[PDB]
């Protein structure tokens, strides 16, 4: 009986560390957008030069 | 050794009178082998 | 698709449906003209005027050229001259056959008849 | 070229039909007596099923199965396989006891711990009592046979002529005759050791009925078997019919254009 009452009380603590953890790595998404325009413009600018 | 063993050679006796057919001898003479095993691993073979 | 190739740097493509009627019209072309056709009923000129199209594809450093053809087997016989003489003139090949047509796989790519020069 | 390469393959298909065609009629002279011997057999092991039957009966542990040495006969051999494993679902490392080399083979490799004693020679042998009992009387000494609460044993049953369906019974054993729910009516006293003895001489007597059942299945499924492929066989002969016709006319034409050329230049 206490086999399953100890369940409950250790995973519903534990599962809100993969809770807050998995929506910061979505806000990183959002820093790594401008990551993907650096490499957007520099293709770009390269692009042309070498057809130069 | 067994009781049908026994029987068996009883049953050998009686394969030779000489009136009898060829299955009779067949119900009564056998040349085999029996392959001895263990474990994969084999002993090899003897005559049943 | 050679404008594209030598002025521009810009990426080019082509795709052929077929230029097995390229080499078609050869055969039909040769008895008239002058030119003693050699057995099936192909070209004897097949190498030559095979060779001038297939050279005028090909990679330079003024651009690559991605190449996508299409060959029309007539009789399904793959072991006539036409068909057989551009292996050689090919890097892959994916090979569409009836009796995998018959079986149901579509796509009826051979899977046993593919060959890539990127396998390794 | 082509042409003699067609003419070879179309002979080999041929030569694989007239095997066949040959098999199944020397399966059917076989046949004839291993469906008789089987009633004698049934018959004579059914008076003792009498006896166990009245009785009533409490029947690691061992199995056994009758195959034959030699490859072919149909799918008797794992179909026969199939039935086995489904009894070593008890014990995974279970005593099987192999009378037929090629379900040995089989075997073998799903569990490693079955393969414990084998035969052979049994499988161009006819099913007849010499065989079985020295197998039987071998199945105590080595296997130690009557320690055993269960011994079951495999067979192929003819199920009609056509068709084959793996069956078993169990061989009983010594314990059976001494607790089962009637031995007052088979009662005794020291007058006789029945059950060291009745024991024994069933398991040869049952073991060989099992040995005729599994001989008229194989020779009966031989001959299905064999008749079968004969039709797939002719179906190939066939076809390759049209391949060697249209392979005759292409030679001829091609041909045609090579003179022609030459006689014009």
């Amino acid at each position: 009986r206490i086999d399953s009452v100890s369940q409950l009380q250790n995973v519903a603590e534990t599962t809100k560390v993969l809770f807050d953890v998995s929506k910061e790595t979505v806000e990183l998404e959002s820093e790594a957008f401008e990551l993907k325009q650096k490499v957007e413009l520099a293709h770009e600018a390269k692009a042309v030069l070498d057809s130069w | 050794i067994s009781y049908a063993a026994y029987l068996n050679v009883a049953a050998q006796a009686i394969r030779s009178t000489e009136l009898q057919t060829a299955s009779v001898l067949n119900r009564s003479q056998t040349d085999a082998f029996y392959t001895q095993y263990k474990n994969a691993s084999e002993p090899t073979p003897i005559t049943k | 698709a050679e404008y594209f190739r030598d002025e521009e740097g810009q990426d080019v493509l082509l795709f052929i449906d077929n230029i097995f009627r390229f080499t078609q019209a050869g055969s039909e072309v040769s008895a008239l003209l002058g030119r003693i056709p050699s057995a099936v009923g192909y070209q004897p000129t097949l190498a030559t005027d095979m060779g001038l199209l297939q050279e005028r594809i090909t990679t330079t450093k003024k651009g690559s050229v991605t190449s996508v053809q299409a060959v029309y087997v007539p009789a399904d016989d793959l072991t006539d001259p036409a068909p057989a003489t551009t292996f050689a003139h090919l890097d892959a090949t994916t090979v569409l056959s009836r009796g995998i047509s018959e079986l149901g796989i579509y796509p009826a790519v051979d899977p046993l008849d593919s060959k890539s020069r990127l396998l390794d | 070229a082509t042409l003699k390469e067609v003419e070879m393959r179309l002979k080999s298909i041929k030569n694989i039909e007239k095997i066949t065609k040959t098999m199944k009629i020397v399966a059917s002279t076989r046949l004839s007596k291993a469906e008789k011997a089987k009633i004698s057999a049934k018959k004579m092991d059914e008076a003792e099923q009498l006896f166990y039957k009245n009785a009533e009966t409490k029947n690691k542990e061992l199995i056994v199965a009758i195959t034959s040495d030699k490859g072919l006969c149909g799918s008797i051999h794992s179909q026969l396989a199939k039935a086995v494993r489904r009894h070593l679902n008890d014990q995974p490392n279970a005593d099987i006891v192999t009378i037929g080399d090629k379900i040995k083979m089989q075997l073998l490799r799903t569990h490693p711990n079955n393969i414990k004693l084998s035969i052979n020679g049994i499988g161009k042998d006819a099913p007849t009592f010499q065989e079985s009992a020295l197998i039987a009387d071998k199945l105590l000494s080595v296997m130690k046979a009557g320690t055993y609460p269960k011994i079951s044993i495999f067979y192929n049953d003819p199920v009609s002529s056509l068709s084959f369906e793996p069956s078993e019974k169990p061989i009983f054993n010594a314990k059976t005759i001494e607790q089962s729910p009637s031995f007052g009516k088979f009662e005794i006293d020291t007058d006789a050791n029945v059950p060291r003895d009745l024991f024994e001489y069933t398991l040869a007597n049952q073991m060989l009925t099992a040995m005729a059942q599994g001989y008229a299945a194989e020779i009966s499924a031989r001959r299905n078997a064999m008749d079968n492929a004969s039709k797939n066989a002719g179906d190939m002969i066939n076809r390759y019919s049209i391949l060697y016709n249209r392979t005759r006319q292409a030679v001829i034409t091609n041909e045609l254009v090579d003179i022609i050329t030459g006689a014009s230049s």
